[PDB]
RNA sequence: UUGGCACCUCGAUGUCGGCUCAUCGCAUCCUGGGGCUGUAGUCGGUCCCAAGGGUUGGGCUGUUCGCCCAUUAAAGCGGUACGCGAGCUGGGUUCAGAACGUCGUGAGACAGUUCGGUCCCUAUCCGUCGUGGGCGUAGGAAAUUUGAGAGGAGCUGUCCUUAGUACGAGAGGACCGGGAUGGACAUACCUCUGGUGUACCAGUUGUCGUGCCAACGGCAUAGCUGGGUAGCUAUGUGUGGACGGGAUAAGUGCUGAAAGCAUCUAAGCAUGAAGCCCCCCUCAAGAUGAGAUUUCCCAACUUCGGUUAUAAGAUCCCUCAAAGAUGAUGAGGUUAAUAGGUUCGAGGUGGAAGCAUGGUGACAUGUGGAGCUGACGAAUACUAAUCGAUCGAAGACUUAAU
């Protein structure tokens, strides 16, 4: 494990709701935007291309395309800023990290459906 | 004005109310027992010294520091204390609000206590001007063969000599270092731990210094 | 570089204070008596430990 | 991990015969740093052996040397196989600890520390 | 991460396609620019006919960098580029129209103009 | 600075500019404090105090300068062999080649130009940055310490509010005070974002092997390629220059005579700067003035001055890392988890081998988040830290008080 007492007192902070998911499933996160005193949620919704680390520290990466401009969004696994993940589509790939997606347009970055 | 003393354990985060991501240090902080109290009238300054993490009673043939020897085990046990592995001096304290043989538990500081942190920076060996001092490499083509010395150490004829303080290579780190101003996020009793945020001096294991912030 | 003025033969011996060797360390094989280095093998009798090598 | 004095394919090589010698030999005499960084690598190859299955002996095969073992009885196996067989067989009920080190003192040309590292 | 001799996409229809940064404003010795920050810059590459023309020096704020933003809760953005938008000297946009998502920073910049016109506030 | 002189150096004192590293003066560029103003306000002008800190990137040119672009609170002026070539460069310039203009009958020449053109040195001493050993500090030791001294730090923008208020016809637009948030700099640190990651995982080419198939190994930059643990790291994450006290500068005054008035000054009393001394951070008793506190050890023999091996303690040697060039430091040495191994994990990789199934086949699917896995967490004496040895007190005198 990591450290008994790192993982002792962040144990409160990690969720227990997240559904499983890889690299290269296709995600809805829905997020809220706490902008002023209103909250919103946004929907991101693209491909995982990566997940690191343990813990409380875990990330995960989702890339979309807008407007014609790639963006990923990077977040903290266990965030509460995150109001829940939808797996809309589950991913074929070959390896844990994506990155060469960032190099692909179109019908050449498409993912195969399982 | 509080103080404790901890064994750093290594970093972590926590979210906060907001939802903010926060770097935090974990402080393992068991076992402190005040060992002495000095005084003006014996000393010439008030004090309280404080011994933590318990090591292993005299032996007759010990060969390592894992086992008090005779004059550090008479010490604690004129505190009442078993004999301790790091002893150190809080100034800032009120020796009144102690008496000796006393427990110094994590939960003398509270959350949101602004605190100054003191450890021994980690050690780098010996190192160069860049390194060591942050200076500027030479250039590294157009026919350079100046990369990562120092530079001119002096001027001339006057002085015909190096001043006192010129920064040159040598051994870098393992100095007294006092982070102040850092924030307690969390007191965990039950595993006699503190969290601090940010970061603080030293390797993972290092005996770190937690004392209530000189500033105010 | 080079030296700008010779070493005195008493600069010297000052500077060979401590350009010196120690005495091994060597303790009595408890087999056979003669003096071995201490966690090494006894080369005389070939025991190590109340054994032999 | 030790560097030994050798590039990283050098010491992967001298790594793997020192360790088929040590196999087909029982005893070696090396030097110290030699033998303190061969004792890990024999004493995996010692794990994989006991493991056994078919899957261990080719991990063991990328490590080990062709060596042929001529034995007493005008047989002959590879040092695979030996590994596989009686060296196995003998640790069945060790739990680590395949190799110890005797410490004989420095030789002569170069001063270096002489041990010997020997199975058991 | 914007610095003297980037150049960058102008993310509008002002005219200017490309630009390159003379300047990051906002301090003596100031290296680098990310999103919501104002740089001098000059037009590289125009559109025919359009206001802002090639040589052309103006002021840019960054609404798009590849380095991206990290975001008090531990999360973060990046971008698939840099692109930057040409602006008066109220904060508003040269031009009338805004291509391509934008970073929400830009809102507490007060960058509100290029935020609504933009077609995705990230 | 341009010179004058020709006193050191011609058995050599390397010469411009730049780079690296600075350091000092103050005749102050910014920031701080003031007087006067032809100071309404916002801005300014001029003078005084003040050297704590700060005082930018580019275009051209060998350039220094200088002009220009764009910034900034500001883009200070000078000394240090026009600081710094046994620290770097070598573009200019004053060796040999060649050419133009020019001069010369000519050889050649020109503070005219042009293209090209060898920058050596293993640091002895002082000096400086680190790091050990000796002895001293009136017994021998383990820890904790005071702080004489010393070093560090010291900069600043913008916005909100006071207040669209004072002031002003209007335009515009404050002091003082209260908040927020930056630039640059410094420092610690790797949770995050990233970099590296030559004993981690995977893909793949050529060729040679392990007899062949399958599976593997060698070599080709680590063959190449996609990822990547720890550590080391910045561009990443935290923190700092806060709040204050004492004495002052230029100043501002109170009371006050000499000098019936006047007068900040003589006596006396206040106030007053980013500056001084502190506050903050680090080192520090070789501070030979060698300080302090707590605890530990404490006998025999003596030619009775003294000695002795031993005590407390510390080392040799050995296993090591958070430490490290080596010493040193720190974790350990069987009454033991110090390392290796072993077992279980974290993180990484991404679906092993074998077999089965489906395809003519390349392959695909299942078994099965499989197999593998350096440094990170836990456990476990299986291996090695064996047996041993060395060093290390008995406490001088004088006086006073008791
Ligand atoms: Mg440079
Ligand atoms: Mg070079
Ligand atoms: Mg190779
Ligand atoms: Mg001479
Ligand atoms: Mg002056
Ligand atoms: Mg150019
Ligand atoms: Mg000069
Ligand atoms: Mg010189
Ligand atoms: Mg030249
Ligand atoms: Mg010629
Ligand atoms: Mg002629
Ligand atoms: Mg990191
Ligand atoms: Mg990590
Ligand atoms: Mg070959
Ligand atoms: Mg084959
Ligand atoms: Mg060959
Ligand atoms: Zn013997």
């Amino acid at each position: 494990t990591n450290h008994k007492l790192i993982e002792a007192v962040t144990k409160s902070q990690l969720r227990t709701d997240l559904p499983s998911f890889r690299p290269g499933d296709t995600l809805r996160v829905h997020v809220r935007i706490i902008e002023g005193t209103r909250e919103r949620i946004q929907v991101f919704e693209g491909v995982v291309i990566k997940r690191r680390g343990g813990g409380v520290s875990e990330t995960f990466t989702v890339r979309k395309i807008s407007s014609g401009v790639g963006v990923e969004r990077t977040f903290p696994l266990h965030t509460p800023k995150i109001e829940k993940i939808e797996v809309k589509r589950r991913g074929k790939v070959r390896r844990a990290k994506l990155y060469y997606l960032r190099s692909l347009r179109g019908k050449a970055a498409r993912i195969q459906e399982i | 004005t509080k103080g404790i003393l901890g064994r750093k354990i290594g970093m972590t985060q926590v979210f906060g109310e907001n939802g903010e991501l926060i770097p935090v240090t974990v402080v393992e902080a068991k076992e402190n027992v005040v060992l002495q109290k000095k005084t003006v009238e014996v000393d010439g300054y008030n004090a309280i010294q404080v011994g933590f993490e318990d090591k292993k009673a005299y032996k007759k043939d010990a060969k390592s520091n894992k086992y008090a020897n005779k004059p550090a085990e008479g010490h604690a046990k004129k505190a009442d204390a078993a004999p301790k592995r790091f002893i150190r001096e809080f100034r800032n304290v009120d020796v009144d609000a102690y008496e000796v043989g006393q427990e110094v538990s994590v939960d003398t500081f509270v959350a949101g206590d602004v605190i100054d942190v003191t450890g021994v920076s980690k050690g780098k060996g010996f190192q160069g001007a860049i390194k060591r001092h942050g200076q500027s490499r030479g250039p590294m083509s157009h026919g350079s063969h100046f990369h990562r010395a120092p530079g001119s150490v002096g001027m001339a004829s006057d002085a015909s000599r190096v001043f006192k303080g010129q920064k040159m290579p040598g051994r870098m780190g393992g100095n007294t270092v006092t982070v102040q101003n850092l924030e307690v996020v969390q007191v965990d009793t039950e595993n006699k731990v503190i969290l601090v945020k940010g970061n603080v001096p030293g390797p993972k294991k290092g005996l770190v210094e937690i004392r209530t912030s000189i500033k105010k | 570089a080079v030296p700008k003025r010779r070493t005195s033969k008493t600069r010297k011996n000052k500077r060979r204070t401590h350009f010196k060797i120690s005495v091994p360390g060597m303790t009595e094989c408890p087999n056979c008596g003669e003096y071995k280095l201490s966690h090494r093998v006894c080369k005389n009798c070939g025991s190590y430990n109340g054994e032999e090598v | 991990y030790r560097k030994l004095g050798r590039t990283s394919d050098q010491r992967k090589a001298m790594l793997r015969d020192l360790a088929t010698s040590l196999i087909i030999s029982e005893r070696i005499e090396t030097t110290e740093a030699r033998a303190k960084e061969v004792r890990s690598v024999v004493e995996k190859l010692i794990t994989l052996g006991k493991k056994g299955d078919l899957a261990s002996r080719r991990n063991a095969a990328k490590t080990l040397r062709n060596v042929e073992i001529l034995n007493e009885d005008e047989t002959t196996q590879t040092a695979l196989q030996k590994l596989f067989g009686e060296i196995a067989e003998r640790y069945t009920e060790r739990q680590g600890g395949y190799t110890r080190i005797l410490k004989q003192g420095p030789r002569r040309g170069d001063g270096a520390e002489s041990v010997i590292i020997e199975l058991v | 991460m914007i610095q003297q001799e980037t150049r960058l996409k102008v993310a509008d229809n002002s005219g200017a396609r490309e630009v390159l940064t003379i300047k990051v404003l906002g301090g003596s010795g100031r290296k680098t620019a990310n999103i919501g920050d104002v740089i001098v810059c000059t037009v590289k590459n125009a559109t025919p006919g359009g206001v802002v023309k090639k040589g052309d020096v103006v002021k840019a704020v960054i609404v798009r960098t590849k380095s991206g933003v990290r975001r008090n809760d531990g999360s973060y953005i990046k971008f698939d580029e840099n692109a930057c938008v040409i602006i008066r000297d109220d904060k508003g946009p040269r031009g009338t129209r805004i291509f391509g998502p934008v970073a929400r920073e830009l809102r507490e910049g007060n960058f509100m103009k290029i935020v609504s016109l933009a077609p995705e506030v990230l």
